[PDB]
RNA sequence: AUUAGGGUUCGAUUCCGGAGAGGGAGCCUGAGAAAUAGCUACCACUUCUACGGAGGGCAGCAGGCGCGCAAAUUGCCCAAUGUCAAAACAAAACGAUGAGGCAGCGAAAAGAAAUAGAGUUGUCUUGUCAUUUCAAUGGGGGAUAUUUAAACCCAUCCAAUAUCGAGUAACAAUUGGAGGACAAGUCUGGUGCCAGCACCCGCGGUAAUUCCAGCUCCAAAAGCGUAUAUUAA
């Protein structure tokens, strides 16, 4: 054993170009032989953006990372969109909330259900 | 009569269990039993004679 | 001796159907008389209320007073005799106590030297009787 | 509710609970291979019984029956791959002669012991459970892991283990 | 089928005798079915005659077949 | 499910078909209903009322009460799978969904798997023993984080400059047994046909291999007894 700096190497598999949703789809597998814990998603995002010559890193979407048993390797799914606008238009809202530009959470569904059920007793102007 | 229920259990002098060292559990217990039964007409619990 | 004909299937089917009734176990399994007469109504256990503590003398050549309780079953008001299965465990049982009863192991047959009892106590006041016996629990109230 | 994930048992108890010869033989197998309980021997017993039943069913058929040619080939392939049978013998009748130690020999515990990485099968068990053993650089923590013949040369201490290249 | 009765007007009863195999006893049972069949005046079948019949739309509460030929 | 084979048995329950929505019967609308979180009436129960009147249908989800030997939360969510629909997503602008999914409770059942590994001196080639040495590792505590709709679990790690923890490893395994069937004591105290055991055979009446206990031993083991059914036997 020799003590050395933590290194992270990105690999990409099953690459596909999607014109329909303005993005590239691929599985991303990360190798981190000496990494303390899990490599955060933002780090993999920056590394992948540098690797694929993407002008901006926010147009890369990553999710569903599964660390391998035994350590030293994690695998996930990645999306590189043609630009930021495509990303914000086509992304599921929870993934946009992960990257910080999602929508606010709606009120509790119990309250919406109760208000909807109250209105069924009312006629026009009141409801 | 029903009045003698529990006669012998109540009569029996109370004897405390003695604090023995703890036996190994699991695979180690099997290891111990294997090294006692082998690697050592066989009587597994032979008692001293007595009257 | 038996019929052997190649087209004699109906005779064999009817013969087996008729003779299957001679098997006591099959007949008990395919009739309602045992289930009706059975105080548990086909259940494995039954809850009941203790009417009185009684002493049943063991059968010859044994000589003992087997401690039992007369209990009325909650589900159907049937009255049975149930054995109290350990040393001094009769003192855990009081009149009007709620009691859980099981079979004695021989599916309605009497067991051991206890003459006509086919039941035993396993719980009293919702705690295991053997648990009270080993002082693993306390009797409520 | 509406969940279709399968599951099955892998072992069965002996028909006679107290046979002195069976009990002694099992205690011997436990001591020599360092097992935790009789359930491991009985799991091997079920595996062997299934394989032998398949072999009997296949041997009853005429030699050129397509089912025999397919499944006999598959079972010979599996037996050779996992080292249950010697690669020399290749007939369908040699599966019938497989014994419990033949399968027990291919456990990762026994293999680690026989490879010298451990002083005993009991050392091998705790070595495997503590992530010090890797098969083709993959940490294997299961002592009942059945080792293929091809994987026998790749069993070393794990890189992340303090006995390999780890802190 | 074999003609069983000719008592009705334009309708006859036929029998289909067959052997039914009981798997457990590896043996057969004699069984029969009975079908009410419309018989056209173009035929004069008698008891014991063999007839070919064909399925048609319901012609009455029981009749679902028509006599097509009398052997 | 069990099974050499032939068979025996179970199938309320996830898929398919049928049927019903307290009981009965009628019906309108509609492509489709004899619909029931539609209507009409009667029979039972039953809720509000100012006594004029007006209401109700969990064998949907959750949850009560009863019944019983007997079966969870009045939880989160539409992220996934689908359904409907005037409807892609997004832009002031987020469709509904207890269907479904997710978690809670859950030793029905199923899989993998800890409770230790190597030694040193003497004692008695081993093996037990009192030691007195090393390492190793999870349970557990945490996190740059990961997962997840969000949480929770799993995995990853205990520096990458910078990260906690075992020695009675007290982080202490149980449930049934030890006359036979049936693996394991002709041990020691107590009791004295009593108390009790014992599925069956039997044991107990003052030297109990069988009860009540201690010790020791046996079997299965994170499981192991008991009851009732049922299959083999
Ligand atoms: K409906
Ligand atoms: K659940
Ligand atoms: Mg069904
Ligand atoms: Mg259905
Ligand atoms: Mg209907
Ligand atoms: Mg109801
Ligand atoms: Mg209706
Ligand atoms: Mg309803
Ligand atoms: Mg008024
Ligand atoms: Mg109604
Ligand atoms: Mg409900
Ligand atoms: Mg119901
Ligand atoms: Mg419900
Ligand atoms: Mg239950
Ligand atoms: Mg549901
Ligand atoms: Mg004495
Ligand atoms: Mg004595
Ligand atoms: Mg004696
Ligand atoms: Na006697
Ligand atoms: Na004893
Ligand atoms: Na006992």
């Amino acid at each position: 054993f020799q003590k050395k700096k933590a290194e992270v190497c990105i690999r990409t598999s099953q690459f596909k170009v999607n014109k329909l949703l303005n993005r590239k789809q691929f599985i991303v597998e990360v190798n981190h032989p000496h990494w303390c814990g899990t490599v955060p998603t933002q780090l993999i995002r920056k590394k992948l953006a540098t690797l694929y010559k993407v002008p901006d890193a926010s147009q890369v979407s990553l999710f569903g990372f599964k660390t391998k048993f035994g350590g030293g390797k994690t695998t996930g799914f990645g999306l590189i969109y043609d630009d930021l606008a495509s990303l914000k238009r086509f992304e599921p809202n929870y993934r946009k909330t992960r990257m910080g530009f999602g929508k606010a959470r709606l009120p509790a569904r119990k309250s919406v259900k109760e208000r909807r059920n109250r209105n069924k007793k009312l006629r026009g102007k009141a409801k | 009569s029903l009045a003698r229920a529990g006669k012998v259990k109540n009569q029996t002098p109370k004897v405390a269990k003695q604090e023995k060292p703890k036996q190994p559990r699991g695979r180690a217990l099997k290891r111990l039993k294997y090294t006692r039964r082998f690697l050592s007409k066989v009587h597994m619990n032979k008692q001293p004679p007595g009257k | 001796t038996k019929t052997n004909g190649q087209n004699a299937a109906r005779k064999l089917v009817r013969l087996r159907c008729r003779n299957r009734w001679a098997d006591k176990g099959w007949k008990r399994a395919h009739t309602f008389s045992a289930r009706k007469a059975n105080p548990f109504g086909g259940s494995s256990h039954a809850k009941g209320i203790v009417l009185e503590k009684i002493g049943v003398g063991a059968k010859q050549p044994n000589s003992a007073i087997r401690k039992c309780v007369r209990v009325q079953l909650i589900k159907n008001d049937k009255k049975i005799i149930a054995f109290v299965p350990n040393d001094g465990c009769l003192h855990f049982i009081e009149e009007n106590d709620e009691v859980l009863v099981s079979g004695f192991g021989r599916s309605g047959h009497a067991v051991g030297d206890i003459p006509g009892v086919r039941f035993k106590i396993v719980k009293v006041s919702n705690v295991g009787l053997y648990a009270l016996y080993r002082q693993k629990k306390e009797k409520p109230r | 509710m509406r969940n279709y994930n399968n599951f099955n048992r892998v072992w069965k108890a002996p028909r006679r609970p107290f046979e002195k010869e069976r009990l002694d033989r099992e205690m011997k197998l436990c001591g020599q291979y360092g097992l935790r309980c009789k359930r491991e021997i009985w799991r091997v017993n079920m595996t062997l019984s299934k394989m032998r039943r398949t072999a009997r069913l296949l041997l009853t058929l005429p030699e050129n029956h397509p089912r025999r040619l397919l499944e006999g080939s598959a079972i010979m392939r599996r037996c050779h791959e996992y080292g249950f049978l010697d690669e020399e013998k290749d007939k369908l009748d040699y599966v019938l002669s497989l014994t419990v130690p033949d399968i027990l020999e291919r456990r990762l515990q026994t293999i680690v012991f026989k490879a010298g990485l451990a002083k005993s099968v009991h050392h091998a068990r705790v070595l495997i459970q503590q992530r010090h053993i890797a098969v083709a650089k993959q940490i294997v923590t299961i002592p009942s892991f059945i080792v293929r013949v091809s994987s026998e040369r790749h069993i070393a201490f794990a890189d992340a283990s303090p006995f390999g290249n780890g802190r | 089928g074999v003609v069983h009765s000719t008592k009705m007007h334009r309708t006859i009863i036929i029998r289909r005798n067959y052997l039914h195999f009981i798997k457990k006893y590896q043996r057969y049972q004699k069984r029969h079915k009975s079908l009410a069949v419309h018989c056209s005046p173009a035929f004069d079948p008698k008891q014991g005659d063999e007839v070919v019949i064909g399925q048609c739309r319901p012609l009455s509460k029981t009749i679902r077949y028509n006599v097509l030929e009398v052997v």
